[PDB]
């Protein structure tokens, strides 16, 4: 039995600059378990039907989770733009899976983890699609070495949320969790119950 | 065997900037939190962040709060801590440490941390100090301001570390009065 | 200050039964976070001793146990050895900071020897350095056992924390301790006041 329940209720959920990635294979995995109570709970799927998953069978599956803001939701699909896409998280414009997500508010927005949730903002490229940037050097805006410290033109590249519970849903924090289905001419492990 | 090999460390200026490394062997890396834990010359164990399974940040010591970044790579086993606005008072032995339990953890939950195994350290030391020669006084029945270690008397104590960053340290005869 | 509270120093003769107390808040200990408590030599890393509030990891000895109530823990230590002598320090997690909070650490003595007494020998700022910039006042520990000592000055009476520097316990070419405290001032401070004091606190 795949575990879903441990990705999607964890206590803590990585920042989307490092966003983390979790195999799930070798397992049966019933995809009805995938909802919950929170307010604004989406699930959105790009070439592949829900409704069809625990009829499908799978050589591995990656289940991608972080934390955005809601404003940024949306960058999280296929051809997107935006800091999110561009610096932190990228799908293929070729994306096949489904997009899961929920307002978090009750759980990320206490001060006491208010340096929990950080972003990248300064990038030299942009990143390929499910490229995972966690470098925390500073990042060269102009035409002057930095010396390793930030300063004019010279910016440490991460910053942070800062959640608060006060702040409008569109800036408060979503938990999200996306599940890649891997296919390849090999034998399936990840299979739903009635397959 | 579980091993925990701390790496990054050195000496550094006031404001500078340092990144930590701990690669780790023998366990499953990512069923585990992973800690940093640091521990000034002959002072206790402070917490300083700590990371889920998953890549969750726990939280920070609140005197690293905004300064200190923790993260994972559960490819390479490795957990790291990005040092920056370094103090003076951010000196210290830094440990990785492995969490004790493998146990997911859910949200509903009460967290429970505990380190099991603990590499040995990284020395971090923040300093402003160049090489400076003592000047001495009266001394025996002060030698003072100086970098760095050690220097020699010919029963002499031990030195404080300074504000300056400095060392200090007296000798001391004690004879017959006449 | 660390948010669980812990004794500086506690200390038995071999074979007595010692204890050590950890108490915490609403927010760590009384919030009901499991306690855990750790082991380290002088020079060591740290070793897991007791998770879970009362769980010994394989290999400590059963004369270790824990107990957790309300607001506070303990670790109990019944057959005292020679080897028992390390710091230890309790730890749990506390909800307010979201984050691991440990305890301030305990010297554990197991007494050799009755407890020795402080040598205590102060020293004014010398003549030619009040004709240089500053005063310094020396305060030099020597020959005391437990190795615990807390120094403070006072300045006609009165508490002084603006310049000290003390040192940490150390041990001699004697099993016995050491400590060095330095109070800096200027030679105005030296005057302004009237008459200064080291005042040293063992066991
Ligand atoms: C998360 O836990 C709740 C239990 O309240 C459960 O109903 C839900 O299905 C869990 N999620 C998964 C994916 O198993």
């Amino acid at each position: 039995l795949c575990p879903f329940d441990e990705v999607f209720n964890a206590t803590r959920f990585a920042s989307v600059y490092a966003w983390n990635r979790k195999r799930i294979s070798n397992c049966v995995a019933d995809y009805s378990v995938l909802y919950n109570l929170a307010p604004f709970f989406t699930f959105k799927c790009y070439g592949v039907s829900p409704t069809k998953l625990n009829d499908l069978c799978f050589t591995n599956v990656y289940a991608d989770s972080f934390v955005i803001r809601g404003d940024e939701v949306r960058q999280i699909a296929p051809g997107q733009t935006g800091n999110i896409a561009d610096y932190n998280y990228k799908l293929p414009d070729d994306f096949t899976g489904c997009v899961i997500a929920w307002n978090s508010n009750k759980l990320d927005s206490k001060v006491s983890g208010n340096y929990n949730y950080l972003y990248r903002l300064f990038r030299k490229s942009n990143l390929k699609p499910f490229e995972r940037d966690i470098s925390t050097e500073i990042y060269q805006a102009g035409n002057k070495p930095c010396n390793g410290v930030a300063g004019f033109n010279c910016y440490f590249p991460l910053r942070s949320y800062s959640f608060r519970p006060t702040y409008g849903v569109g800036h408060q924090p979503y938990r999200v969790v996306v599940l890649s289905f891997e296919l390849l001419h090999a034998p399936a492990t990840v299979c739903g119950p009635k397959k | 065997e579980v091993q925990l090999v701390e790496s990054g460390g050195g000496l550094v200026q006031p404001g500078r900037s340092l990144r930590l490394s701990c690669a780790a062997s023998g366990f499953t890396f990512d069923d585990y939190a992973m800690h940093w834990v640091r521990q000034a010359p002959g002072k206790g164990l402070e917490w300083v962040s700590g990371i889920t399974w998953n890549s969750g940040t726990i939280g920070y010591a609140d005197s690293v709060k905004g300064r200190f970044i923790i993260s994972r790579d559960n490819a390479k086993n490795s957990l790291h801590l990005q040092m920056n606005s370094l103090r003076v008072e951010d000196t210290a032995l830094y440990y990785c440490a492995k969490d004790n339990s493998d146990y997911s953890g859910y949200y509903w939950e009460l967290e429970n941390y505990g380190m099991d195994v603990w590499g040995q350290g990284t020395t971090v030391t923040v300093s402003s100090a160049s090489t400076k020669g003592p000047s001495v006084f009266p001394l025996a029945p002060l030698v003072k301001d100086y970098f760095p270690e050690p220097v020699t008397v010919s029963h002499t104590f031990p030195a404080v570390l300074q504000s300056s960053g400095l060392y200090s340290l007296s000798s001391v005869v004690t004879v017959p009065s006449s | 200050q660390s948010v669980l509270t812990q004794p500086p120093s506690v200390s038995g003769a071999p074979g007595q039964r010692v204890t050590i107390s950890c108490t915490g808040s609403s927010s760590n200990i009384g919030a009901g976070y499991d306690v855990h408590w750790y082991q380290q030599l002088p020079g060591t890393a740290p070793k897991l001793l007791i998770y879970d509030n009362n769980n010994r990891p394989s290999g400590v000895p059963d004369r270790f146990s824990g107990s957790k109530s309300g607001t506070s823990a303990s670790l109990a230590i019944t057959g005292l050895q020679a080897e028992d002598e390390a710091d230890y320090y309790c730890q749990s997690f506390d909800s307010s900071l979201s984050g691991v909070v440990f305890g301030g650490g305990t010297r554990l003595t197991v007494l050799r020897q009755p407890k020795a007494a402080p040598s205590v020998t102060l020293f004014p700022p010398s003549s030619e350095e009040l004709q240089a910039n500053k005063a310094t006042l020396v305060c030099l520990i020597s020959d005391f056992y437990p190795g615990a000592v807390t120094v403070a000055w006072k300045a006609d009476s009165s508490p002084v924390k603006a310049g000290v520097e003390t040192t940490t316990p150390s041990k001699q070419s004697n099993n016995k301790y050491a400590a060095s405290s330095y109070l800096s001032l200027t030679p105005e401070q030296w005057k302004s006041h009237k008459s200064y004091s080291c005042q040293v606190t063992h066991e």
